[PDB]
């Protein structure tokens, strides 16, 4: 329909889009990470279980 | 990747590309003269890029499908009621004057873009450096007001003042009197109601205002009606001018740079033609405008950008 | 403080003074900047004499260094403005207002 | 004025010292994370509208990062604003124990023995 | 029938070089479209 | 709360999810709804308030404040949608989310448990009301009218924020109820002058007192009929509620910092009710009606006496409802012939005869009829003011007869006379207006059916 | 052109009536006109007013106005049959009360 | 005379009538170096004796 | 200007605030005044022309003459004690001159006058950096010698530095001096803190960062400078004027929105100790920023203006360049009242 190239194309732009989610699962995952070793650490420091 | 400081930065310059035929060229003439023709075969013979001139709809030609739009959401002026009622109270006829140069200026815009994008010449019919006659055979007419050319030649102070004139220009030559008889056998019963006091007056702006100041940039190519049919003779001449004496000449990587980024992103080349000076002529009103905008935003491929308009087949929108 | 202190400090309030009150030229008050930073070398180099700060007697030059920079910038700047107007005046440095 | 800028023991710029893991971490369901994660998908929708996309429907990995982004600084900056609010109660605490002459505690009385003064409304 | 919108005379208002003039600056020019001022024929 | 807060921030997502012809009966369906849900809030105990956690809490006097809040959203929504039809669906939800944004903050406004909490929903509510105003207002004076809403408001406020955080300084606490269980008496010093002026004048500004009132007709006037609606019955309440929340911290200071508002609201309700006998523009009426009404409010708010307090709460309550329902029997009207005027349109009772009756109604409850509720806000605050004083009767004495005077003034200039002849463009009233005014006058006698329940903490 | 801008002319206004002799007045399309005066009328006089009314009307007792009246009545009568005074002017015992020692 | 004038007088439009003039006052400088470093060379006399004398 | 020479300009701008942000020498922090002075002049020069070579001479002779005396207030320092190290200022005098100098430099009251007329002259980008970055390193200096400052002096620039500002701002039709008059009233509020806590001094230049740097991004993203010209974007793109409208109502103070929170934060902070008058008048003061904020507002989007015949073709178009920031700046501008307390973490 358009006269010209439009260079974003039908298709999405396949390595941005997978550098995207890549980045938001790595950093869900590293958060997840982070947080289960705070709760280990700060448990051990104040001798909770 | 987009042309910006980036590509500059590392390695695209402009001066390479250029080859000895980039030579952009304008065939200026009078109404009804056969200069699109001689522009025509001038770029098959050259091998470069022709312009036909730009119309009222030359802009929805390069946007969206190159398709007109309505008069109402484009252009919103009439040549034929120009040429009926030139001294209509509405306001019609420096309304269409003011679209036109920012047609020309757009058109000319995209041409430096593609000469300085690919290196290969461009041809053109006229210009934003040749609009203004068609401007003067207004006011000597009485069609227009002398507010209306004060407001052009702001715009146009503002606006031709950051591009490169051509480097070199044709002009066809034909007399007054044929060129009536060529509108009479021509047939378009608008056109015949154009006296002969208006192409006198387009004749007088070009050859005492356009050519003389034409010819201290770049050296100037006239040819009368009957040496203009011979057009590998008129390629020839061409091929064989010394241009050394113009601003072309005087051009380095950085500011070819600087005009590659100002010939692209078109918002930047229109910006001063809405200029907040309030004509009675080109002034809209807000209920208008908003009902028009409106109006243009509901087109088939116009609410969003580009590739973002699922009702004329666009996909995988949710990822791009 | 002696005599030869309150001497410098004066001559530093005097080229401040004559910079704070332009009169036509403008390389009239870039002298003043210059004067000011003489001024400044050779108050901190007599009191870097008297203490016996050695490691601080590179730091004159040092502010040499810099006025050279701001008084090779004044310079370029007034370069502009002088292509600009045919002449060095304040007076038509008045485009902008408050 | 500057407090904590010249307590003792803190490393330039650390941004989160040792001493803080002796600290319960903020919850993944912390309403602030919450409101975090709630400004990120405004960001994202602001853009989406800026750029003349569809707004909500435009992109969907843009919006997710955008989302990800905001919830993983504001899980630190929570972090260290608690941290603060930790030292400087530990600080005051410490302060107040160390010159009780400054912070006595005086003889408690009944409101049976205190005298107010009786104001009529009329 | 329709509300009210700012026209031509209501927006002139704000199309001078300042609000509230007075005598002194009735005389103050808005700067250029560009910020380009024409060039002075200052002849050396 | 949560259970009222968060329904509306849904009907946000559900206004612009909607489809392009569906909005205003989603959002008034939904909004009926959060009024229903919100009704239960008016089970109230005898001791103390509903302390729902750290942050919210629902006393006898903010209850049917929030009650009145949720009912007037759907009435408003009824109201706006004839003379918004033309507009752009963009715009359209727009205007439901600033409405509903307004509902939002004045639901947080009157529940806060600390002073600045309330103090910022309380100035938050402002851009809402400023944006409907200037932006969807008729004429071309409605820029001037914000203007006149936003810094008449602000200027008493910002000293109200500065007193407020020096409290905190001194006291080390801004929640209501360790403000009112810690309470000091204020001696007699310039300082404690100083500090009862910031925190009086904010909330005088905002009811309004006679004086500081003149943003009060522009703003009324030059908005649209939902700004009109909201601005009248509740917005002008936010005073009323903040004047007597804030005044436990103020004795015995009040006992002589109270001559000089007296005099004003009792002077000035005279001089208003004698304004209305000669005004040419309806709304404009109707808004000097309204600040007759909250100079008796400020009165009985000054005096500080139980029965001075149950009438100023039934007295809010009541004058929001009529007044709410004038301004849409005004804008009807006016949307029928495009002018203000009074006397434009006369003898409209042989061409609209329902319509007629809604009016004498509102006017007859405007007038306070008895037993409606407006009557008993007045003759509370009466008897209140008699105790303070056996003068006072004259005054508003003399207001009772000035009001009544130009109600039916009102009603005989608008109803009855004969029609005017060039006016052939009155249209048959639409069952929209109606079930409108019957929305707004129901629940005024069904609370005069049951009054304890406007009546206040006291 | 004696005119100062383009503007579109200020268009009369439409009348609900015209394309629908009932129309309710809440929309120009029929069905959504009808439905709109359908679920005003039964959200806001079935449910909200009618249902409203009845819930309020039958309130339990929290602000305790009957234990109050039979706290009193209690009071009354163990009082008048000891021969006690029925209310005391103080409501709080004097030896829980601790006076200043010099008035003087 | 009360509602349309005087109060209107006293507090709004003399509030608009202050602001006007001092912002007229504030901002009308012709944008010369040589009168507002005048100014600046003031300023810097009379912070050295009201502010710095005394200490 | 080639990128490459522009990209190296910046970062010696850069690379002198961070070198008077790092030093614990006064020759070092001079010195990165310097820098910053030497790279900033071309910076401002980028687009030549008449007003910016005048923006760009009177920027150079204000902050030399500031440079000047602040290497004079450092050499007495030195005199009356032997010491380098940036620190109490041992010498009122010299600390008297610090003041001056620092005040100078940053365009507080009544050394205001160059900032309107060189934010004029230069370009929007130009504008956004001098009115950004420019304040850092003064602003770390006066943070770090807070405890020597003399209130009196400090106070009376600030309070001179608001009423200027909410005057001068009163009569621009220019947006980029209704900016520059704006920012020596933030700047005026951000000083009157500083004797007391340099947190709340830093919290507020935060939030007016963030909130300039959305302005000037949306101001460049619309090619406005004028009131008039900012008064067309309506009818090319209606959603960039209402959030300016939002960004406006934000710089205003209103609550809830973020602006509101620095002034608040400031006002406690000022009660906590006596002062409580000057709190209350920069407040009252702060209301004619507030009152042109809101014409500007009513200008571009609370109603519409009229518009000319060839925007249409500018309907046709879109924006080649995207700020990146702008959403983020726009979001972290209005809707960050709920996170007050992070401002913990500041300290
Ligand atoms: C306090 C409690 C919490 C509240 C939070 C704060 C408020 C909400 C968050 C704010 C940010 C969110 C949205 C940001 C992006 C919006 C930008 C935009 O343009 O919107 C267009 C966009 C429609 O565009 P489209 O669909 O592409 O097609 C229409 C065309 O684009 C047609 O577009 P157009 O451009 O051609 O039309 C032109 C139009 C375009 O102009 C606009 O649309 C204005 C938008 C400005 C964005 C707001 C500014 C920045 C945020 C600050 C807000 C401050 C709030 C504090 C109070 C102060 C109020 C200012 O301009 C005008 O017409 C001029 C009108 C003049 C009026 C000026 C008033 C503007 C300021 C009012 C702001 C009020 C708040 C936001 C209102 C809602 C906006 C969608 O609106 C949306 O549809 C998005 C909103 C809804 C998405 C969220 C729904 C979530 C998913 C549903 C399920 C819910 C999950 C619940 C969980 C439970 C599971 C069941
Ligand atoms: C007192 C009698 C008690 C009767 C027992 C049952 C009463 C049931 C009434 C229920 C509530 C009324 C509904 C209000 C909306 C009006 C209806 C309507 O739109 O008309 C369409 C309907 C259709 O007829 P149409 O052929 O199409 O003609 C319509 C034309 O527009 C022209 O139509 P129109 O020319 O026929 O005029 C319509 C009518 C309707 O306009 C109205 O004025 C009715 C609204 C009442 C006035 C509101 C402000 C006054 C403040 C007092 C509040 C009292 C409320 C108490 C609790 C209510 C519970 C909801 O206005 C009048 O006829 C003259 C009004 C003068 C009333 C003077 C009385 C003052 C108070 C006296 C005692 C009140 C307390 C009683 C206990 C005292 C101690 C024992 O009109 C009628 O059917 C006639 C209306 C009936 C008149 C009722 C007046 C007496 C009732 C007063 C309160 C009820 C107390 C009940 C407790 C038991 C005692
Ligand atoms: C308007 C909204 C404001 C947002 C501002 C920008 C937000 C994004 C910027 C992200 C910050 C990146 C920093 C993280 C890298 C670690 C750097 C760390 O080492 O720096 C520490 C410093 O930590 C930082 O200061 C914390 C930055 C967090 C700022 C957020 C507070 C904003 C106030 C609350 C508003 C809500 C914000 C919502 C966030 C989206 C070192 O402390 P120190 O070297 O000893 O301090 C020197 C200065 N002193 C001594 C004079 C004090
Ligand atoms: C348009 C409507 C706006 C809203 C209306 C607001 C109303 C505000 C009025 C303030 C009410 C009283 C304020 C202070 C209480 C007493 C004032 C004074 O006149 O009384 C005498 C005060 O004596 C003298 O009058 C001294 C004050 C004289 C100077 C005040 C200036 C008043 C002149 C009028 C200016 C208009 C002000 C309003 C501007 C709009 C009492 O003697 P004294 O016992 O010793 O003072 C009591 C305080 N002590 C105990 C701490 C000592
Ligand atoms: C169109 C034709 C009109 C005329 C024809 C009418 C035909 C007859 C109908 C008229 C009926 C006459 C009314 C006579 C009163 C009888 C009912 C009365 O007895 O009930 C009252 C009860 O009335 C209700 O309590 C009052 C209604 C509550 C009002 C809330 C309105 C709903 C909310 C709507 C939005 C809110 C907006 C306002 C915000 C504040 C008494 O309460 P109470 O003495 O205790 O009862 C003691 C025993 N209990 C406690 C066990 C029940
Ligand atoms: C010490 C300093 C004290 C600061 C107090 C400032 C109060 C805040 C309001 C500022 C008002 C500024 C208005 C002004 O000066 O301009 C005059 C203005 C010119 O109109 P423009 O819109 O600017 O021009 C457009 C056409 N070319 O004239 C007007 O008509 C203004 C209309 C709106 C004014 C509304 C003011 C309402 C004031 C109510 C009382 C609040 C006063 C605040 C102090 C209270 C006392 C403690
Ligand atoms: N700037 C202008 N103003 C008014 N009319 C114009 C303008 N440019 C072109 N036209 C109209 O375009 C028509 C034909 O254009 P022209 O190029 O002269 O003839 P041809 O199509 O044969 O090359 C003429 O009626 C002429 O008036
Ligand atoms: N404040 C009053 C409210 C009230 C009024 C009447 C009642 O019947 C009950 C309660 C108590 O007592």
């Amino acid at each position: 329909k358009f006269y010209i190239r439009e260079p974003p194309h039908g298709s999405p732009d396949w390595l941005k889009v997978g550098l995207t989610l890549g980045t938001s699962v790595f950093l869900w995952i590293y958060l997840i990470k982070q947080h289960k070793e705070d709760v280990l650490e700060y448990k051990r420091r104040n001798g909770l279980e | 990747l987009q042309y910006g400081p980036l590509a500059f930065v590392l390695g695209e310059r402009t001066t390479r590309k250029l080859t000895e035929t980039s030579k952009v060229i304008t065939v200026d003439g009078n109404i009804c003269s056969g200069k699109g023709r001689l522009a025509r075969e001038i770029a098959e013979k050259l091998g470069l890029r022709h312009f036909p001139e730009a119309g009222i709809h030359y802009a929805d030609s390069t946007t969206g499908d190159g398709k007109p739009l309505d008069v109402q959401l484009s252009g919103n002026c009439s040549l034929e009621k120009f040429y009926d009622d030139p001294k209509s109270n509405d306001g019609n006829s420096y309304r269409l004057q003011s679209w036109l140069y920012a047609s020309r200026l757009l058109q000319y815009a995209d041409a430096l873009e593609h000469l300085l994008s690919t290196g290969q010449g461009v041809v053109l019919e006229r210009s934003i450096y040749s609009d203004f006659v068609f401007l003067e055979a207004m006011y000597r007419q009485g069609f227009i007001r002398k507010q209306c050319v004060e407001h052009y030649n702001e715009v146009k102070k503002v606006t031709a003042c950051e591009y490169l004139p051509p480097h070199v220009v044709v002009y066809v030559d034909v007399p007054v009197p044929e060129i009536q008889s060529r509108i009479q056998k021509k047939g378009n019963p608008h056109e015949m109601k154009i006296t002969a006091a208006y192409l006198q007056d387009i004749e007088n702006a070009y050859k005492k205002t356009f050519l003389p100041e034409m010819s201290e940039k770049c050296e100037v190519l006239q040819y009368s009606a009957r040496e203009a049919e011979d057009a590998e003779k008129v390629v020839e001449d061409i091929e064989y001018l010394k241009c050394d004496k113009g601003p072309w000449p005087d051009q380095d990587d950085r500011t070819f740079h600087r005009l590659r980024m100002l010939v692209q992103n078109k918002l930047e080349v229109l910006n001063y033609t809405t200029i907040p000076v309030y004509l009675p002529e080109i002034t809209i009103g807000a209920h208008q405008s908003d009902r028009v905008f409106q109006k243009f935003t509901e087109l088939p491929g116009r609410k969003y950008s580009p590739g973002y308009n699922e009702d004329v087949g666009d996909k995988w929108i949710w990822l791009k | 403080m002696p005599l030869v202190y309150m001497n410098i400090i004066m001559a530093f309030a005097i080229a401040l003074a004559g910079l704070l009150m332009y009169r036509s030229h403008l390389m009239s008050s870039l002298l003043c900047l210059e004067g000011m930073m003489l001024s400044l070398f050779i108050m901190s180099t007599l009191i870097i004499l008297n203490t016996h700060f050695t490691l601080a007697n590179m730091m004159p030059i040092i502010l040499l260094v810099f006025a050279a920079c701001e008084a090779a910038l004044g310079l370029s700047l007034l370069v502009m403005v002088s292509n600009t107007y045919g002449t060095d005046y304040v007076q038509n440095l008045n485009l902008l207002q408050c | 004025m500057t407090m904590m800028s010249g307590r003792p023991g803190r490393v330039p710029l650390q941004f989160l010292p040792n001493e803080a893991r002796s600290l319960p971490p903020p919850k993944l369901t912390d309403p602030r994370l919450v409101y975090m994660g709630f400004l990120g998908y405004c960001s994202g929708l602001i853009d989406n509208a800026i750029r003349r996309r569809p707004v909500v429907s435009a992109g969907l990995h843009r919006q997710l990062l955008y989302v990800t982004s905001f919830v993983f600084f504001g899980y630190y900056l929570l972090k260290r604003q608690d941290y603060m609010y930790a030292l400087r109660d530990h600080d005051m605490f410490a302060y107040v124990k160390s010159h009780p002459e400054d912070f006595p505690e005086k003889d408690k009385k009944t409101y049976g023995e205190i005298l107010e003064e009786f104001h009529p409304v009329r | 029938a329709r509300q009210w919108q700012p026209d031509v005379e209501w927006a002139e208002q704000f199309g001078g070089a300042v609000m509230y003039p007075t005598k002194e600056t009735a005389h103050w020019k808005p700067p250029p479209w560009n910020d380009v001022d024409p060039p002075k024929d200052t002849l050396v | 709360m949560l259970k009222i807060i968060i329904p509306t921030t849904m009907l946000l997502p559900m206004t612009w999810m909607s489809k392009h012809n569906m909005i205003w009966i989603n959002a008034t369906v939904h909004s009926l709804l959060i009024s229903l849900i919100s009704l239960s809030l008016l089970n109230q105990l005898g001791e103390n308030s509903l302390n729902f956690s750290l942050t919210f809490f629902s006393d006898s006097l903010s209850a049917p404040l929030l009650v009145l809040t949720t009912w007037l959203l759907p009435l408003m929504l009824m109201a706006s949608q004839s003379h918004l039809s033309k507009e752009t669906t963009t715009r359209k939800k727009l205007y439901i989310t600033m409405l509903i944004l307004l509902q939002l903050f004045l639901i947080m406004t009157f529940t806060a448990t600390e002073l600045i909490l309330f103090y910022i929903l309380f100035e938050a509510t402002l851009v809402p009301t400023l944006i409907i105003i200037t932006r969807w207002g008729n004429q071309t004076e409605r820029l001037n009218a914000g203007l006149y809403f936003l810094f008449y408001t602000l200027a008493g406020s910002l000293p109200l924020l500065v007193a407020l955080v020096y409290i905190q300084n001194t006291t080390g606490s801004l929640n209501f109820l360790i403000i009112h269980y810690w309470s000091h008496p204020l001696s007699n010093s310039w300082s404690n002058i100083f500090m009862w002026l910031a925190c009086i004048m904010a909330f005088m500004v905002k009811m309004p007192l006679y004086g500081l009132h003149l943003w009060l007709p522009k703003a009324h006037v030059e908005a649209p009929i939902a700004g009109s609606m909201v601005l009248a019955a509740v917005l002008l309440k936010l005073g009323g509620y903040g004047m007597m929340r804030i005044t436990t911290i103020l004795n015995p200071l009040t006992n002589y910092m109270a001559y000089p508002f007296l005099m004003l609201s009792m002077w000035g309700m005279i001089m208003t009710s004698s304004i209305c006998l000669r005004q040419t523009d309806l709304k404009s009426l109707i808004a000097y009606s309204s600040v007759s009404h909250m100079a008796l409010v400020i009165v009985a708010i000054m005096i500080q006496t139980p029965w001075s307090f149950m009438g100023a709460t039934a007295l809010m309550i009541a004058h929001g409802l009529t007044s709410s329902m004038l301004f849409c029997l005004a804008n009807t009207n006016y949307e029928r012939v495009h002018s203000r005027t009074m006397i434009l349109a006369r003898g409209l009772q042989t061409l609209l005869p329902l319509m007629a009756t809604w009016w004498l109604v509102a006017s007859l409850t405007n007038l306070a009829l008895p037993p409606s509720i407006n009557l008993i806000g007045e003759l509370f605050i009466i008897t209140a003011s008699f105790s303070w004083s056996n003068i006072t009767i004259i005054l508003m004495g003399m207001n009772m007869m000035i009001t009544a005077l130009y109600s039916l003034y009102m009603l005989i200039t608008t109803q009855r006379g004969k029609y005017t002849h060039h006016i052939n463009n009155i249209k048959p009233s639409f069952t929209r207006e109606n079930a409108l005014m019957a929305l707004h006058i129901l629940p005024l006698l069904l609370l005069t059916l049951n009054p304890k329940m406007i009546l206040g903490p006291l | 052109p004696t005119i100062r801008l383009q503007e579109d002319p200020d268009p009369e206004d439409e009348n609900l009536y015209e394309k629908n002799p009932d129309s309710h007045g809440y929309d120009k399309d029929p069905i959504v006109d009808l439905w709109n005066m359908r679920v005003v009328f039964f959200f806001g006089f079935s449910i909200v007013l009618v249902l409203g009314s009845t819930f309020v009307a039958y309130l339990p007792d929290y602000r305790m106005q009957e234990w109050a009246r039979r706290e009193a009545e209690r009071l009354v009568k163990y009082r008048e049959a000891n021969g006690l005074p029925l209310m005391e002017s103080n409501c709080f015992d004097p030896n829980k009360i601790q006076l200043p020692e010099d008035e003087d | 005379l009360l509602d349309l004038i005087w109060l209107e007088t006293i507090l709004p439009k003399t509030t608009s009538f202050i602001q006007m003039k001092m912002s007229i006052m504030v901002s009308n400088q012709k944008g010369l170096i040589k009168l507002y470093f005048l100014s600046f060379l003031i300023t810097i006399m009379i912070s050295m004796t009201l502010f710095n004398y005394h200490e | 200007m080639n990128p490459i020479i522009y990209t190296t300009l910046i970062m010696t701008v850069m690379s002198g605030t961070m070198l008077v942000m790092i030093s614990s020498h006064w020759l070092l922090i001079w010195i990165g005044f310097e820098m910053n002075l030497l790279a900033m002049i071309p910076v401002l020069m980028k687009n030549f022309n008449p007003r910016a070579t005048e923006a760009a001479t009177k920027y150079f002779l204000t902050q030399a003459t500031a440079s000047m005396m602040l290497m004079m207030a450092i050499i007495i320092n030195l005199l009356y004690s032997g010491q380098w190290t940036i620190t109490k200022m041992f010498n009122p005098v010299a600390m008297t001159m610090m003041t001056m100098a620092l005040a100078m430099k940053l365009g507080l009251s009544p050394f205001h006058f160059w900032v309107p007329e060189v934010t004029q002259g230069i370009s929007l980008q130009a504008g956004l950096l001098l009115l950004t970055w420019q304040k850092l390193a003064p602003l770390s200096v006066l943070c770090q010698i807070s405890q020597s400052i003399n209130p009196n002096l400090m106070l009376t620039m600030a309070m001179l530095s608001i009423l200027i500002g909410g005057w001068g701002g009163l009569n621009q039709t220019q947006l980029r001096k209704i900016m520059a008059y704006s920012s020596i009233a933030h700047m005026g509020w951000m000083t009157a803190v500083l004797p007391y806590n340099t947190t709340m001094t830093i919290l507020n230049l935060l939030i007016y960062i963030t909130m300039t740097l959305a302005m000037f991004m949306l101001l460049i993203h619309s090619s406005a400078t004028t009131t008039l010209s900012l008064s067309h974007t309506w009818n090319k793109m209606p959603v960039i004027t209402s959030l300016m409208m939002v960004t406006l109502l934000s710089m205003g103070g209103l609550p809830p929105l973020s602006g509101f929170m620095p002034k608040w934060m400031i006002i406690q902070e000022m009660t906590k100790n006596e002062s409580i008058i000057m709190p209350t008048l920069m407040a009252m003061t702060a209301l004619l920023n507030l009152y042109f904020y809101m014409r500007l507002a009513y200008s571009s989007s609370l109603t519409m203006f009229p518009s000319t015949n060839n925007m249409k073709m500018k309907w046709q178009f879109e924006h080649t360049k995207q700020m990146k920031l702008l959403p983020t700046m726009i979001v972290l501008s209005t809707l960050v009242l709920p996170m007050t307390p992070a401002l913990s973490s500041l300290n």
